[PDB]
C-alpha cells in the first residue's frame, strides 16, 4: 500500500526525462494516478489526472501514462522553471486514504 | 407383474424434480400453524415496493451519500441535473433495489416501472424540475429541448414533496432479456434524465443545496421469467465455521 | 385531516399537528392471544392501563456526522414503570408496540429521517469473525448508534429497508412518524430478556442542514406497548 | 387477498384537464408506495396482458434442490492416520448457511416454514497411478437430532439405529432421497434471531437450536480395502410446502461466516462497504450508444 | 402420485395464486 | 476556487485548529482534504471529510491526534490537531477534491504550524 518514486531525475539540458511511480493492486492497478509538482513555497500544482489528462493551463508537455502499474510522467524541455519536486498520488483501498510517492527532479 | 421399460432420464437427479419422496420421520405432527404478520406468496408483491436508487455512483459519494443527489441554484437555464441508466439486468443506480435484486434472479422481465422522487429540501425552498424518459434508439439527451420530446413530467415542489415518473412498457417484444450486452435491442430500456424546469430558489437563511431521493418500484403489470443464480452473491472458498463437514 | 392526529393510550396522550399518517405493520393491528393459539395454560395477567401507555426515551440529538440510532424492543422498555415490572416478574410476555418519533425544526431546515421497524434485526460485526457480544446488542433505554448505516449493520442494503414497516420524517413536510407494530414472532409468547422481536432504527438519509443560527435538534421516541399479556409469574430478576 | 394468475390489463386513457386532482403527486413520507397508475400519467391504449405470475411464487422461487453440504473423506485403513481427520465417516450439523446461493435466497424472509427434501450424491476416486477400478460401496446416512450423541467410530455400535432414522444406499444407484418434515418447535423457522439461546448471558448470538434440524452421520458400511480411495458426499436440500413471512433486504456484502451476519465488503466497488454499486464519472454520465 | 402415508411427503404446492400486495405497499390506516 | 487557512506556532504537546474557509463554490458538494509539507519530508496527505461529514479518513501515520471537521453553513473546514509533537511542524494546505479521490485542483495558500 505504498507508492515508490525515484529520488532524483537529473538530465536538464533540454532532454525528455521520465519520472516513475511504483504501486500495487491496492492503489495504482485499479485507481487513477495523479501527478503534482511542488515548489518550496507554492501550493502543489496538479499536472496530470486520471493517468493521462492535463488540466487547463498546463502546456502540451507533461504527458503522463500508466501500464497496469508503473505510472510514468514525461516532461519535454527541462527548462529553468521545470526544476521542482514531483509527486505521484493515488487513492489506496487497503489504507482507505491517499498516498504520495516523493521525488525531486534536477 | 407389470411389463415395464425404462426411459431416458431414468435414475437422474434433476434439481427441479417436483416429486414425492420417502418420509424420514413417520407419524410426525408439525407445530400448529399460527398467524404471523406479513406473509408472502409471490415475489411480485415484493418488487412493487419502493426502494432507493443509488443515483450518486460517484467516487465523491461515500456510503449513505450515494443515495441522494444534491440540487443547487444555477446561473444558466435548462440545465441537466443527473442521468439514470435504466439497465435493470446490469449494475447501476437500479441494481441494489428490491425490484432490481429480485429481477436479477430471473432472465426475462416485462411491465411498467415506477420512479418516485422526494424533495428533501427546506420548506422555504422552491423549484420546478422535469423528469424525462427516452425510449431506446439514440444517445442520452443532453439538452432539455431534446428530452422534452419523450415521456416526461414537469413537477413543482410544494406540500406534496413527491412525484412519480411512470416508465411505460414500450417494447417490441413481450419481454426484455439479459445477455450482458447493454446496447442490445432486446435489453436496452432507454434513459431517464432530469433537467431544471425553472430553477431552485432558496432564501438566504435556508441551505442553498437541497437533495432529492429517488425511488424505484414496479407496477402490477410487471412479471419475470426463467430463474437464474443471482450474480449478486458468490464465494471463492468455504466460510469461516466448518463444523463438522 | 391526516396531518392532525391524537393517540390516547392509558393515562397518556400525544397530539401532533404536522403529521403524515400512521403505519400499521403489514396492515395489522395488535390483539390479544386467542385460545386456538395459546400454549401456556396458566391465566395471563393483562395489565391494561398500567402497561399500555406511552413511555418516552432519552431523546438523542443529531448534528453533522450523525449515522443513526436504534432501540431494541422490548429491551428498551424492560426497566420502565409497570411494564418493566411485569417483565421482571414474569417469564413470558406478548405485546404489540405503538411507536411515535418526534423531531421539530424550523421552516429553514432540511433533513429526512428514515424511521424503520426491523423484525429480528440480527446485527453483525465489521472485520471480525467473532459474533457480536451481549453488551453489543443489549443497550436498554439508551439504545445504540449505527457503525455502518449504509448496510444496516448486517451486510444488507439500507436502500431496500422500505419493505420493513417504515415512515419518513421530512422536515419540510411533517415532524412526527408513527408505526403500529403487532406481535411478530415464531412463538405465541417469548422470554423478554434474551430476545428482541423489533428494532426501531432512525437513520438520517438526508443530513440536517440550514443557514440560520444553529439549535440543538433532538429526536424523541415514545413507545406504547399494546395488548400486553404476561405469563409465568415468579420472583423478579435484575 | 385476491387471486392473481396473470399480470393486469391496461385501459385506454384520454386527455386530462383535471383541476384539484393530482395522480402523480404522492407522499413517500407516509410509508406508502405511490398509487399512480400508467393510465393517469400518460395516454394509454387497451392492452390485454396475458403474462403469468407463476414463476415468482415463493414455492417456485424457493423449491429448488441446492447444495448445502459437500464433504470429502478418505476410505482407507486409519490405524496410523491420527488426526481430526474423518476416518471412514463424518458428522454434519445440518444448516443452510455454508453455501451462499441458497443462504442469500433463504435470507430474503424473516420466517420460513417448509419441509426439507434431502438428496445425497456420492462419488469415489482412487488415490494413486495404479488405477484398478471404482468400487460399488454401500453408505449409511443416519439422522440424529441436534441434542443426541453421535457415533465416534465407523464400526461403532451406534450405527445399529434402533429408532434413529437411517438410510442405506449404494454408489451405483440413483442418489438417496428422503423428506424431513417441518421440525421446528415453533410455527416457523427463524432465519434471523436477534437474541441469545441461553439464560446465562453467554450463549451464541443469532442462532437458536430450535431452528437447526439435526445431525447427519454418514459412514461407509464396508470395511476398508487393500488400497485407498477418496469419497465425496454432496447433500442437496429442496424446500417444499413453503410459507414465507416478512421479506427482508438482500445481502449485499459477501458473507464471512456461517455463524453470524458479520460483514466486510470487497476491496473496491461493487459490493464494497464504501460503495455497493460500481462507480461512474458523474451523475450526468451515461454508458450509452452514440450512433 | 403419492403412495406415502404422510402428507408432508407430497410434492410441492405450485397452485397458490392468492396475494395481497397492499400488505406492504399501503400499510397506512386509510 | 478560493481557500484561506488560519493557524500556527505553539508549544510541544499543545493543540490548535486550522479553520480553512472557502468562498468560490457551493462547498456542500465537494470533499475537502488537508495536506502537510513537513520541511525536509515530502508531501503527505493528512485527512479528508465527505460532504455529509459522516465519513472521515485520517492518514494512518497520525493515529487519533487529528479530528477533521466541516461546516457547510459557514463554508469552512477545520483540523483541531491534538497532542502536538515537534514532528508535526509543517505547512498545512487545504484542498478541494474535484469529483475523484486524490484529484485536487484547487489548493489553499498554506499555514505554517511550528511546534
Amino acid at each position: 500500500s505504498v507508492l515508490t518514486q525515484p529520488p532524483s531525475a537529473s538530465g536538464t539540458p533540454g532532454q525528455r526525462v521520465t519520472i516513475s511511480c511504483s504501486g500495487s493492486s491496492s492503489n495504482i492497478e485499479y485507481n487513477y494516478v495523479y501527478w503534482y509538482q511542488k515548489f518550496p513555497g507554492t501550493a502543489p500544482k496538479l499536472l496530470i489526472y486520471k493517468n493521462n489528462q492535463r488540466p487547463s493551463g498546463v502546456p502540451d508537455r507533461f504527458s503522463g501514462s500508466k501500464s497496469g502499474t508503473s505510472a510514468s510522467l514525461a516532461i519535454s524541455g527541462l527548462r529553468s522553471e521545470d526544476e521542482g519536486d514531483y509527486y505521484c498520488a493515488a487513492w489506496d483501498d487497503i489504507l482507505s486514504g491517499v498516498v504520495f510517492g516523493g521525488g525531486t527532479k534536477l | 407383474g407389470v411389463p415395464t421399460y425404462l426411459l431416458p432420464g431414468s435414475g437422474q437427479f434433476l434439481t427441479t424434480d417436483d416429486h414425492s419422496s420417502a418420509p424420514a420421520l413417520p407419524c410426525f405432527n408439525p407445530t400448529p400453524e399460527m398467524h404471523i404478520p406479513g406473509q408472502v406468496r409471490n415475489m411480485l408483491e415484493v418488487v412493487q415496493v419502493e426502494s432507493m436508487m443509488e443515483i450518486n455512483n460517484t467516487e465523491s459519494a461515500v456510503g449513505m451519500e450515494r443515495l441522494k443527489v444534491d440540487i443547487s441554484a444555477l446561473t444558466d437555464v435548462d440545465q441537466l441535473l443527473f442521468n439514470i441508466p435504466l439497465d435493470i439486468q446490469l449494475d447501476g443506480p437500479l441494481r441494489n433495489t428490491l425490484v432490481g435484486n429480485i429481477s436479477r434472479y430471473y432472465t426475462h422481465w416485462s411491465g411498467s416501472l415506477e420512479m418516485t422522487f422526494m424533495f428533501c429540501g427546506s420548506f422555504m425552498a422552491a423549484g420546478k424540475l422535469i423528469l424525462c424518459y427516452t425510449p431506446p434508439g439514440g444517445s442520452c439527451p443532453t439538452t432539455r429541448e431534446t428530452a422534452m420530446l419523450g415521456t416526461h413530467i414537469v413537477w413543482d415542489f410544494g406540500l406534496q414533496s413527491s412525484v412519480t415518473l411512470i416508465i411505460p412498457w414500450i417494447s417490441g417484444s413481450h419481454y426484455r432479456m439479459f445477455n450482458n450486452d447493454a446496447k442490445s435491442t432486446n435489453a436496452n430500456v432507454g434513459y431517464v434524465t432530469c433537467f431544471m424546469q425553472t430553477n431552485l430558489i432558496v432564501p438566504s437563511e435556508s441551505s442553498d443545496t437541497c437533495s432529492l431521493i429517488g425511488f424505484i418500484a414496479a407496477k402490477d403489470d410487471f412479471s419475470l421469467r426463467l430463474m437464474r443464480d443471482s450474480p449478486d452473491i458468490g464465494q471463492l472458498d468455504h466460510l469461516h465455521a466448518a463444523e463438522a463437514a | 385531516s391526516d396531518r392532525v392526529l391524537q393517540l390516547k393510550l392509558g393515562n397518556s396522550a400525544i397530539v401532533t399537528q404536522e403529521a403524515a399518517n400512521y403505519c400499521c405493520a403489514y396492515g395489522e393491528w395488535p390483539n390479544y392471544l386467542p385460545d386456538h393459539e395459546a400454549v401456556a395454560i396458566d391465566k395471563p395477567t393483562q395489565p391494561e392501563t398500567a402497561t399500555d401507555r406511552f413511555y418516552t426515551l432519552k431523546s438523542v440529538k443529531w448534528e453533522t456526522g450523525s449515522t443513526g440510532w436504534w432501540w431494541k424492543l422490548p429491551d428498551a422498555l424492560n426497566n420502565i414503570g409497570m411494564f418493566g415490572q411485569n417483565v421482571q416478574h414474569h417469564y413470558l410476555y406478548r405485546s404489540g408496540f405503538l411507536i411515535h418519533v418526534q423531531c421539530n425544526a424550523t421552516k429553514f431546515h432540511q433533513g429526512a429521517l428514515l424511521v424503520v421497524a426491523i423484525p429480528e434485526h440480527q446485527r453483525g460485526a465489521h472485520n471480525t469473525n467473532t459474533s457480536p457480544g451481549f453488551d453489543d446488542i443489549m443497550k436498554g433505554e439508551e439504545g445504540g448508534t449505527f457503525n455502518h448505516p449504509y448496510v444496516l449493520d448486517d451486510g444488507t442494503s439500507l436502500a431496500c429497508a422500505t419493505i420493513f414497516p417504515h415512515q419518513w420524517i421530512n422536515l419540510r413536510t411533517n415532524n412526527s412518524a408513527t408505526i403500529v407494530l403487532p406481535w411478530m414472532n415464531a412463538a405465541p409468547m417469548d422470554f423478554p430478556l434474551r430476545h428482541n422481536q423489533w428494532t426501531l432504527a432512525i437513520i438520517p438519509v438526508v443530513p440536517l442542514g440550514t443557514r440560520t443560527t444553529s439549535s440543538m435538534v433532538p429526536i424523541t421516541v415514545s413507545i406504547a406497548p399494546m395488548c400486553c399479556e404476561f405469563n409465568g409469574l415468579r420472583h423478579a430478576i435484575t | 387477498e385476491s387471486i392473481i394468475k396473470t399480470a393486469t390489463d391496461t385501459v385506454k386513457s384520454e386527455i386530462n384537464a383535471e383541476l384539484g386532482v393530482v395522480p402523480s403527486l404522492n407522499a413517500v413520507e407516509t410509508g406508502a408506495t405511490s398509487n399512480t397508475e400508467p393510465e393517469e400519467a400518460i395516454q394509454t391504449r387497451t392492452v390485454i396482458n396475458q403474462h403469468g405470475v407463476s414463476e415468482t411464487l415463493v414455492e417456485n422461487f424457493l423449491s429448488r434442490a441446492a447444495l448445502v453440504s459437500k464433504r470429502s473423506f478418505e476410505y482407507k485403513d486409519h490405524t496410523s492416520s491420527t488426526a481430526r481427520a474423518d476416518k471412514n465417516f463424518f458428522k454434519w450439523t445440518i444448516n443452510t448457511r455454508s453455501f451462499v446461493q441458497l443462504r442469500r435466497k433463504l435470507e430474503l424472509f424473516t420466517y420460513l416454514r417448509f419441509d426439507a427434501e434431502i438428496t445425497i450424491l456420492t462419488t469415489v476416486a482412487v488415490n494413486g497411478n495404479t488405477y484398478v477400478g471404482l468400487p460399488d460401496l454401500t453408505l449409511q446416512a443416519m439422522f440424529v437430532p441436534t441434542g443426541a450423541l453421535t457415533p465416534e467410530k465407523q464400526d461403532s455400535f451406534h450405527w445399529q439405529s434402533g429408532s434413529n432414522a437411517s438410510v442405506f444406499f449404494k454408489i451405483s444407484d440413483p442418489p438417496a432421497r428422503i423428506t424431513i418434515p417441518f421440525m421446528c418447535i415453533n410455527s416457523a423457522y427463524s432465519v434471523f434471531y436477534d437474541g441469545f439461546a441461553g439464560f446465562e448471558k453467554n450463549g451464541l448470538y443469532g442462532i437458536n437450536p430450535a431452528d437447526t434440524i439435526g445431525n447427519l452421520c454418514v459412514r461407509i458400511v464396508n470395511e476398508h480395502q487393500p488400497v485407498g480411495f477418496t469419497v465425496t458426499v454432496r447433500v442437496y436440500m429442496k424446500p417444499k410446502h413453503i410459507k414465507a413471512w416478512a421479506p427482508r433486504p438482500p445481502r449485499t456484502l459477501p458473507y464471512m461466516s456461517i455463524a453470524n451476519a458479520n460483514y466486510k465488503g470487497k476491496e473496491r466497488a461493487p459490493n464494497a462497504l464504501s460503495a455497493i454499486i460500481g462507480n461512474r464519472d458523474s451523475v450526468k454520465t451515461m454508458p450509452h450508444n452514440i450512433v | 402420485i403419492n403412495f406415502y402415508k404422510d402428507s408432508y411427503a407430497a410434492s410441492a404446492s405450485k397452485q397458490d395464486f392468492s396475494q395481497d400486495p397492499s400488505k406492504f405497499t399501503e400499510p397506512v390506516v386509510e | 476556487v478560493q481557500l484561506v487557512e488560519s493557524g500556527g506556532g505553539l508549544v510541544k504537546p499543545g493543540g490548535l485548529r486550522l479553520s480553512c474557509a472557502a468562498s468560490g463554490f457551493t462547498f456542500s458538494t465537494y470533499i475537502m482534504t488537508w495536506v502537510r509539507q513537513a520541511p525536509g519530508r515530502g508531501l503527505e496527505w493528512v485527512s479528508s471529510i465527505s460532504t455529509s461529514s459522516v465519513y472521515t479518513f485520517y492518514a494512518d501515520s497520525l493515529k487519533g491526534r487529528f479530528t477533521i471537521s466541516r461546516d457547510n453553513a459557514k463554508n469552512s473546514v477545520y483540523l483541531q490537531m491534538n497532542s502536538l509533537r515537534a514532528d508535526d511542524t509543517a505547512v498545512y494546505y487545504c484542498a478541494r477534491e474535484e469529483g475523484f479521490r486524490a484529484y485536487n485542483l484547487y489548493w489553499g495558500q498554506g499555514t505554517l504550524v511550528t511546534v
